[PDB]
């Protein structure tokens, strides 16, 4: 039925999706286009069979991690980063539950991941994790929990340079 | 959850500023600003992407990413990957 | 902008599933949680009495209002503008 | 040897070398320009040297509303207006008169929209004593609410 | 004129360390981020909330007539012909 | 809650904090708050800098190509073809 995620433009009818939480729910219906063109976070999209009525969304910007420069009064810590990526909101329509679509999402965001992390180098796919309900998702789809805080999981992605 | 109240010392004219607001959607005053300041809260904390961390933290960190895959971490990769998406 | 304002209280009973969530995003972006609510409130409340829906009564006035923003003011758009004042 | 009307920012338009006086506004076009144009926040325009996408000047509209306080009558009454957000010339071309050839085009296409929408006066925020003063000249009244706010009353019926 | 800051540490690495990767001094960049967005909060401005008497006299700003001292700026202005045209 | 508060201390001119005053006072902050937020996310803006890892625009290019191509069965088992 549904077809492949593609990013989001003003064509797609984003008004009727509800996914049960307002936050994610009004962010589609207020920020998401204006931030994907904006270029700060990057959104994709799934429909139904070829209505552009959209049933499930998920943004991924990307994110760094960084040594403290001074961990106290400038000691010996030099500028070091990690490229990473951020999945900040997944959410699929309250009444296309079940029928497996969040995981189909989740994998799409694993994959596309993994191929920017060839041209660029990212490491991770990060994710923040609010609920219990929500973090026992993504860690049931491999996401260790990170070690610097805790509402933050991560699957780190590792290849060659 | 329990209801132990927020006392907000505001300005004036940014108390002026919210009602108008609130009336344009049909809230109150309280649940008008506590539903913004919801919203506003959860995606400051979903759309967080800058991580500065100490050494502990930073080694804890490379140390998550050089690891070998455990069994367990594996097999979750596997129920992700073998799921068939409805457009596949 | 230049004077300084003089003050007025909001009280509002809080459910701690959300004060918990505004708390630690408040903590993260080292505001307290007053000033986190009352700059959640007021940026909103601007971006609300800011809509272009309060001025566009249409999905068409909304293409002449993006239009006619965008069109170049050409020697002929000069007349025209100044020939229908 | 020749420069061209303005027109909504693109992607292409070279910014890098535009260098007006102000670091503000210098900084605010090559890193917020297309952020906020592309982002329907506000609308960007620039003039570009006779055939490049050198950017030598550039202006931002954006709407804006005047509101009448909830708390003589206290009936929600709001009016549209246009906020003149940034207008800034390269300095090797200043004095050619493109601060003003700019400031007229605003003033056009802000009457062009006030005939679509009811948009009732553009503003501009004189910050430098300089520009308030070019800013008079050329029909702006001081508001009656900020002294370094001015108005360009637009009461097209 | 000085200007003491209480800070965070959560708060002043995160600004030294983008400080030591411009090239510049710590107290040059805060006070070059301080007045960029001072700036632009001030010239990016868009919601005026006034009282009755204030937006009164907004209101007598529109209803008054044209001097003729406003109006030979008008013609100035309209007058110029840009050298796009 | 609040954390360990530890001082910065700058000069500035009549030309600047009349400026940022204007501001801070405009949207009901301090110049002290009002600085913090300034340059805190300012930093966090250029510390978030693409070019940082990006590198050049031979990899800004296959970027954007990963980034909004679609991922079917060819290109997934083609990306799973590189990772293996």
């Amino acid at each position: 039925g549904i077809t492949a995620p593609t990013p989001l433009t003003s064509e797609h009818n984003l008004a009727d999706f509800c996914c049960s939480d307002h936050g994610m729910n009004e962010w589609l219906k207020k920020k998401a286009l204006k931030n994907h063109s904006s270029g700060l976070s990057r959104v994709y999209v799934i429909c139904i069979a070829n209505t552009r009525q959209v049933i499930g969304y998920y943004c991924l910007s990307t994110g760094s991690i960084q040594r403290n420069l001074a961990p106290g009064a400038m000691r010996r810590n030099a500028p070091e980063s990690l490229p990473v990526v951020v999945l900040g909101r997944l959410a699929i329509d309250q009444a296309w539950a079940g029928k497996g679509l969040g995981v189909a999402l989740l994998k799409d965001a694993v994959y596309r991941t993994m191929s920017i992390a060839q041209q660029v180098g990212v490491r991770a796919l990060i994710v923040h994790a609010l609920d219990d309900s929500v973090r026992n998702f993504y860690l049931k789809y491999a996401f260790v929990p990170s070690p610097f805080q805790s509402l933050t999981l991560l699957y780190p992605i590792t290849l060659e340079l | 959850s329990k209801e132990a109240p927020i006392n907000i010392r505001a300005k004036a004219s940014q108390r002026d500023l919210i009602d108008m607001a609130a009336n344009l959607v049909a809230k109150s005053r309280t649940d008008f600003m506590l539903d913004a300041a919801c919203r506003e809260a959860q995606d400051i904390l979903l759309d967080q992407r800058l991580f500065i961390l100490d050494d502990e933290q930073y080694d804890a960190f490379l140390a998550a990413l050089d690891a070998p895959i455990t069994a367990e971490r594996q097999a979750k990769i596997n129920a992700l990957m073998n799921r068939k998406s409805p457009w596949e």
